[PDB]
């Protein structure tokens, strides 16, 4: 599941930790993603 | 492995080994351990490793019982009785003592603690003698129907089935923070 | 989830055959290895035999080697042993456990009552 | 652990390889992050 109250609530420490891991290594790529296009444009503008 | 006596569960004997070449070759080729399932370690991987200090926590239990003994496992003994870490890295043997411990009339010399008011933290021994109190009325202190003594024996039978036939189980355990215990291999002259 | 039950053991003469059973139950899919052990009253534990059931690769006991034979029926859901040539050092009780992953003698485990062994 | 070492010299084949995969996943995006975030410097870089 993609709230991670519910895995915490659901699953014992072992396999919940498995599980959040796989969230935070698809977040992390979110968040990196995001910043870096972010830049990207911040380039941009203060070309412009 | 070959000691006399083996501690109760509830009081799991823990010894210390150090400053010694320790070769689990011989261990792994015995054949004679119902167990050795060993966890962060490939048990023919240790002859080249080594480590700071080896603990080895002794106790018995039944066979249907040693399942218990893992990490993030849940159970009455691995909760109450001996708890390990959910990364622990070591290694479990296991091996069945059914002619040495079981004996006509049945064997209760083995006692396990049941009832704790809280789950044990990793590598805790709870040797309290306290009465468990299941009510609200504390009890002070003459036990009876609901107030407790808090420890039940196994009392092991020749004839038990394989799942009450007693076990002895010695659990390794390593922690790496100089090396003092190290297996077998030799030395060369330096070189610069 | 998973019980092992183990059968066809008896008394027989110096160089007598038995033929041994391990009927499993319950979801067994995970346990992929599969071993034979026996314990004299005296002795320790002795794994004679093992197989993997999805590969078929099989390990003998030296003792045992070209007398006792392992297979599997899959439709049965059981292991077998198969004793030749039995000996008196045979005499034991026999068990068998299972266990998901081959490199320990633990991991094996739901072991049943056991089948008594007996050459004389 | 971090110490590809460690892990050989702890480990038999195949979850040594399982454990080493995991650190080259992270490792290849830490690379990977970096080089990129090289790049757009290197732009900015070029246009200054
Ligand atoms: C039950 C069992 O395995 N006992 C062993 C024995 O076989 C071995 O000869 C001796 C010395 O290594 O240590 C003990």
């Amino acid at each position: 599941s993609s709230v991670l109250n519910d895995i915490l609530s659901r699953l014992d420490p072992p396999e919940a930790e498995v599980q959040i891991d796989r969230l935070i290594t698809g977040r992390l790529q979110s968040l990196q993603t995001y910043v870096t296009q972010q830049l990207i444009r911040a380039a941009e503008i203060r070309a412009s | 492995f070959n000691a006399t006596r083996f501690a109760s569960v509830y009081a799991w004997n823990r010894k210390r080994i150090s400053n010694c070449v320790a070769d689990y070759s011989v261990l792994y080729n015995s054949a004679s351990f119902s167990t050795f399932k060993c966890y962060g370690v490939s048990p023919t991987k240790l002859n080249d490793l080594c480590f700071t200090n080896v603990y080895a926590d002794s106790f018995v239990i039944r066979g249907d019982e040693v399942r218990q003994i893992a990490p993030g496992q849940t159970g009455k003994i691995a909760d109450y009785n001996y708890k390990l870490p959910d990364d622990f890295t070591g290694c479990v043997i296991a091996w069945n003592s059914n002619n040495l411990d079981s004996k006509v009339g049945g064997n209760y010399n083995y006692l396990y603690r049941l009832f704790r008011k809280s789950n044990l933290k990793p590598f805790e021994r709870d040797i309290s003698t306290e009465i468990y109190q299941a009510g609200s009325t504390p009890c002070n202190g003459v036990e009876g129907f609901n107030c407790y003594f808090p420890l039940q024996s196994y009392g092991f039978q020749p004839t038990n089935g394989v799942g009450y036939q007693p076990y002895r189980v010695v659990v390794l355990s390593f922690e790496l923070l100089p090396a003092t215990v190290c297996g077998p291999k030799k030395s060369t002259n330096l070189v610069k | 989830q998973v019980q092992l039950v183990e059968s066809g053991g008896g008394s027989v003469q110096a160089g007598g055959s038995l033929r041994l059973s391990c009927a499993a139950s319950g979801y067994t899919i995970n346990t992929d290895a599969v071993a034979w052990f026996r314990q004299a009253p005296g002795k320790g534990d002795e794994r004679v035999a093992v197989i993997y059931t999805g590969s078929g690769n099989t390990n003998y006991a030296d003792s045992v080697k070209g007398r006792f034979t392992i297979s599997q029926d899959n439709a049965k859901n059981t292991v077998y042993l198969q004793m030749n040539s039995l000996k008196p050092e045979d005499t034991a009780l026999y068990y068998c456990a299972s266990g998901y992953y081959g490199a320990s003698g633990y991991d094996f485990n739901n072991w049943g009552q056991g089948t008594q062994v007996t050459v004389s």
